[PDB]
RNA sequence: GCCGCUAUUAUUGGGCCUAAAGCGUCCGUAGCCGGGCCCGUAAGUCCCUGGCGAAAUCCCACGGCUCAACCGUGGGGCUUGCU
RNA sequence: GCCAGUGGCGAAGGCGCCCGGCUGGAACGGGUCCGACGGUGAGGGACGAAGGCCAGGGGAGCGAACCGGAUUAGAUACCCGGGUAGUCCUGGCUGUAAAGGAUGCGGGCUAGGUGUCGGGCGAGCUUCGAGCUCGCCCGGUGCCGAAGGGAAGCCGUUAAGCCCG
């Protein structure tokens, strides 16, 4: 059944920027969901993102800027120290410091340079490029 | 606001189709109990004036204008002796856009298609060429690799006559190659086949 | 060097052999609308960003 | 945006009175059972398998 | 399970490449070599410098920064970069 | 080039243009939808393509059709020609004989000319200058799954022989592949290098990328 | 029995209803002198 | 709904509106509402059953809006609520009724599936249930103790 | 003979309409996967630090046998880690 | 039987004269209740076409085996005439099939068009009919189809596409 609402948004942004869409709606909306799409905006993937609330876990409305060529969940979410980025980089993204994977830390969700300049390590839960 | 609302009435502008498109319900205006639906004629109007500009901006003899639909084979023509706007009436020749090889050859800076599914030819040589398509569309036409619409019933004698008027008396004004519209001399009568 | 155009609707620079499109905004001029093979082929809108007139 | 962004129910709340005590009463127009009039016993809505057909409404209201 | 000591140089993948026999075989001619085996030689020297200068370019400090220092004195004093040189270089 | 100019009629709109000395950069040919069906264009405003060098047969394959009277045989020839900086076309021709076939080949070819990013894009360069891709890239033809990663400078063309071939008349000269499918199918092959190319195109970046992987997009 | 599609073609093959037939009078007469004669 | 043993992806249901505060055309006040809830629970009726009545009759969209709470607190609140929750008691009277169809009706293979499915979906939620405390841990569904329990 | 070639064992990273391959269909036990918010714990997880994970072997520099191989000095790594 | 259909119900197998009784499941409508109770399922269980077997009945037509007539070079067959088991019922066993959508189940996303079944809504018409027509929503079942996918055939919001198991 419904698994991973993040993973099930990540491939709908995916879909939607293939197809050219301008807007897409998240539904079942997460403070997690909402913590990658402040990390996307402020790196530049997206454009603006607003919850609306209905009665139920609420909704994203998310405007898109044409800047994601694939954006996906690492869903074995998988701990990483603060010196294994380098081989999930190689993994998940096609240039040194192209796109962005999401870590999930103590110290919050953030990406994994600010990671880096930290010297903190986490949990993998997304890549985006 | 032109040719104020019962010539197009009369001429059948706003009668559409049986059959829909959701890349048209934007200009259809309603359905009526039939199953008939009707297309808006502001938006009509509108889409006239806006492509009147935008041919006029455009060379004349770069234009292109094709009907394989008999209704729209002459005002088609008489649309090209009155812009000097490269009419094809017939059929279109495969390869007159593609083939440097055919008798006439023409790479055109824009197209005029009466109707996308009748000139599907034209449509996909102009899509390989990297011209704009300015089409007449009805309730049943897909916008795909259209860069401008005009919903009209484009299959109809009458208003194929009267929005191939409108245009080459916009596209008159918008060049100044006439003053004022109603300095306009030709007849819809004249556009029209008459049988 | 050159500038690499890029589409009114998707926003995502347009290729060497696509099959795109590009003209000056009917009821605007003064704006030159580059449209991508997957917006014409998919009925994509646009919009101009000096007016708003919308268009397919 | 429309028709399935916040699912909204076509249903109304409905004011009506009865013909014969003349009680204003509130119901539900998609009704599963027929509602009665709390004074008078009186069949204001008779149940079908959607929009309740309504008796006994001739001055009427809705939320 | 012991120790084994093992070439220090390599053979090509395909050992009849006709491009690379022809370079080959105009460096030998040119550097006066009896051996195949030593040309190859010094193209492994070279290739251990290499993968070293990708490592430490792909790597972090407090070591593969002795080892970046390490690498261009070491170069340096063989004479094969100058002293402002880097692993670009 | 003059020498081909002189010859040449243009037939063509673009071909008018490139006579007249208007589109003098190929870069002014591409990104426009235009029809480019003159290889004669391809030869004036990139004329290093004219060469025997910077020309590349890939392929040459005898196929049959039967008839009542026997087999008829001809000849299908996969070309590619290159400026080896960032242009680069590929060209499948068909002919009685393998001459006229290679020559069709090449004119298809000049015909089929795009233009490619060029970069530094591994995590072990970073030395900023166009010698490799500048992300890694995928392409496809047939059961063919071609996939291009950057490599460092001095590596070279980690590839088959048909790939080094076409990257070398790209102006890619360091590259990792990893590859599916038959490759033994050169057709498909070369299409998918050749796709993989143009998608280093399709993708999408942000604004210092530009400067910090060293995008070129022709000449540098 | 386990059967294989495979099997089932003709195209250098025997038919397969039959080739199982064959297979079971075999298994019979095997089973026939192990167990009892 | 159809889901489990159908996969049907039906979607008939309610859709309640977002609703922070209660509606203003809404007459009763939280106390008669309860009032209301326990009178009907007196004359017998589920709480499913009440919420229905509730809204077709009284104009009362969502008790829990009004209230604050849910009709079977306030059932439990006033000493009225169900032993055995109400719809695991659904499931029981459904299943004892099937059994003596099926008694007298061996061959009806096909309502006997309809029988093994309605006795997993008892399985299921007393499993639950008794996760949750709603049952004693030692209660297990059983046919003949649950006609006595029915009956 | 082993590894590679082999994404022909596929975690990375394979396939299952027609090529090898979806149990005849359903039900369900263990197992695995599991909606949203709040609070807590801090078991996994991450950081820092103490003690250990012999030497040889591996990488690097520097020195001694003509250079090298070899040897030594030092830096790092390795040991699945455990605490 | 005709009606009877790319029709419907069912997990599949499969289910067609009418009437009555018992009974299962689904869709729709639902500001009803419960409140994550869910998915998949090793092992395990239930159902499971025809055929076959045990026992007991019945036995019209058809009819393996068999028996005859032809055919043919031959004809252990195809054709013809008969005919046993069997086909039907009861209770059990068997548990196999091109048991096939040759496509495991669940969930989210990615243009639609046109039919058709069911329910609902809104309009119009009506012989005022559980009627007809149009449109919309949900759910089924089909055809077509851009993009997309694929070795291709073909699939294509009932994916053989992307993602989560
Ligand atoms: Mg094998
Ligand atoms: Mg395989
Ligand atoms: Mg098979
Ligand atoms: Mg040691
Ligand atoms: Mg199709
Ligand atoms: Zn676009
Ligand atoms: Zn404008
Ligand atoms: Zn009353």
């Amino acid at each position: 059944t419904l698994l991973d609402p993040l993973a099930n948004a990540l491939s709908h942004i995916t879909n939607s920027e293939r197809v050219g869409k301008k807007e897409v709606y998240l539904k079942p909306a997460s403070k997690l969901m909402g913590e990658v799409l402040r990390v996307m905006q402020e790196n530049g993937y997206i454009g603006e993102f607003e919850f609306i609330d209905d009665g139920r876990a609420g909704i994203y409305r998310v405007q898109l800027i044409g800047k994601i060529n694939k954006a996906g969940a690492i869903k074995p979410r998988f701990p990483v120290k603060a010196r294994e980025y380098e081989a999930w980089e190689k993994r998940f993204l096609p240039a040194f410091e192209f796109g962005i994977l999401i870590v999930s830390t103590s110290q919050g969700v953030m990406t994994h340079k600010e990671a880096i300049e930290k010297g903190i390590g986490g949990r993998l839960i997304a890549y985006v490029y | 606001y032109l040719v104020p609302l019962d010539q197009y009435l009369a001429a059948g502008v706003h009668i559409g189709t049986q059959q829909k498109t959701q890349d048209m319900k934007k200009f259809i205006y309603r359905v009526r109990q039939d199953g008939l639906y009707v297309l808006d004629v502001r938006k009509t109007d509108e889409r006239l004036r806006t492509a009147g500009k935008f041919l006029a901006k455009f060379d004349p003899t770069s234009i292109l204008a094709v009907s394989v639909r008999l209704y729209g084979q002459k005002p088609v023509k008489k649309f090209g002796e009155v812009t000097g706007a490269r009419a094809i009436p017939g059929r279109f020749l495969p390869g007159t856009m593609t083939n440097p090889q055919v008798k006439n050859f023409i790479e055109p800076d824009v197209l005029i298609v009466t109707d996308p599914r009748a000139d599907h030819q034209a449509m996909k040589e102009a899509i390989e060429i990297g011209i704009p398509i300015v089409a007449l569309v009805d309730t049943e036409n897909f916008l795909s690799y259209v860069d401008l619409a005009i919903p009209t019933n484009n299959k109809g004698r009458k208003a194929l006559a009267l929005i191939y008027w409108i245009l080459a008396r916009e596209i008159l004004y918008n060049r100044k190659e006439i003053e004022s519209r109603e300095d306009f001399k030709v007849p819809v009568e004249e556009f029209e086949m008459r049988i | 060097k050159f500038e690499v155009p890029v589409c009114t609707s998707c926003g995502k620079e347009i290729t060497p052999r696509e099959h795109a499109t590009h003209f000056v905004c009917p009821n605007c001029g003064e704006a030159i609308i580059w449209r991508c093979e997957s917006c014409r082929v998919l009925s994509v809108p646009y919009k101009c960003p000096k007016c708003g007139w919308e268009g397919p | 945006l429309p028709k399935n962004l916040i699912p909204m129910p076509k249903s109304r709340f409905l004011r009506v009175k009865c013909i014969d005590c003349g009680n204003e009463q509130i119901v539900f127009s998609n009704p599963s059972t027929t509602v009665r009039c709390l004074v008078c016993g009186a069949t204001l809505v008779e149940p079908t398998g959607g929009k309740g057909i309504l008796k006994a409404k001739v001055l009427e209201v809705l939320e | 399970d012991p120790k084994r000591q093992r070439k220090k140089y390599e053979t090509p993948s395909h050992p009849w490449i006709k491009e690379r026999l022809d370079r080959e075989r105009v460096i030998m001619r040119k550097y006066a070599l009896k051996n195949k085996k030593e040309l190859w030689r010094h193209e492994t020297q070279l290739k251990e410098f290499r993968r070293r200068a990708r490592r430490l370019l792909a790597a972090r400090g407090k070591q593969a920064e002795v080892e970046r220092v390490q690498l261009l004195q070491r170069l340096n004093r063989l004479g094969l970069l100058p002293a402002d040189a880097v692993l670009d270089d | 080039s003059q020498r081909v100019l002189e010859e040449w009629e243009p037939r063509t709109k673009l071909g008018q243009l490139v006579k007249a000395g208007q589109i003098t950069d190929i870069h002014e040919i591409f990104r426009k939808g235009y029809q480019i069906k003159e290889p004669e264009i391809v030869d004036v405003l990139l004329p290093e393509v004219n060469m025997r060098e910077n020309q590349e047969v890939l392929d040459i394959a005898l196929t049959v059709r039967m008839t009542d009277s026997g087999r008829r045989i001809r000849f299908r020839v996969l070309a590619a020609v290159g400026n080896r900086d960032g242009y680069v076309g590929l060209g499948i021709g068909h002919g009685r004989e393998v001459g006229i076939a290679i020559r069709k080949a090449i004119n298809y070819a000049k015909m089929n000319i795009i233009e490619i990013k060029r970069g530094c894009g591994s995590w072990e360069c970073r030395c900023r200058r166009p010698h490799s891709i500048p992300f890694a890239v995928e392409g496809k033809e047939g059961s063919v799954r071609v996939k291009l990663m950057p490599g460092p400078r001095g590596l070279g063309l980690v590839i088959g022989d048909v790939g080094k071939k076409i990257l070398s008349l790209a102006g890619v000269q360091d590259v990792w592949s990893q590859s599916l499918g038959e490759t033994r199918t050169t057709v498909n092959f070369a299409k998918a290098v050749f796709n993989a190319l143009y998608n280093t195109n399709r993708v999408a970046i942000q604004p210092g990328m530009e400067e910090k992987y060293g995008i070129v997009v022709g000449r540098e | 029995m386990k059967r294989r599609p495979r099997k089932w073609k003709k195209k250098g093959r025997m038919r397969w209803k039959w080739i199982k037939k064959r297979i079971r009078r075999l298994k019979k007469q095997r089973r026939k002198e192990r167990g009892l004669i | 709904m159809a889901r489990m043993h159908a996969r049907k992806r039906g979607k008939s249901g309610s859709k309640r509106p977002p609703r922070t505060a209660p509606p203003t055309w809404v007459e009763y006040t939280a106390e008669e509402v309860e009032g209301l809830v326990v009178k009907l629970r007196k004359e017998g009726y589920s709480a499913a059953m009440i919420g229905t009545i509730l809204r077709d009759q009284y104009g009362i969209p969502s008790v829990k809006l009004i209230t604050g709470k849910k009709i079977t607190k306030i059932l439990e609140e006033n000493g009225l609520a169900p032993q055995i929750p109400e719809d695991l008691m659904a499931l029981i009277r459904k299943a004892v009724n099937l059994r003596k169809h099926l008694e007298m009706h061996p061959k009806d293979r096909h309502s006997m599936r309809g029988l093994q499915l309605t006795e997993s979906k008892i399985r299921r939620l007393v499993k639950y249930y008794r996760r949750t405390g709603k049952l004693p841990a030692k209660w297990r569904y059983d046919p003949e103790q649950a006609k006595l329990l029915v009956r």
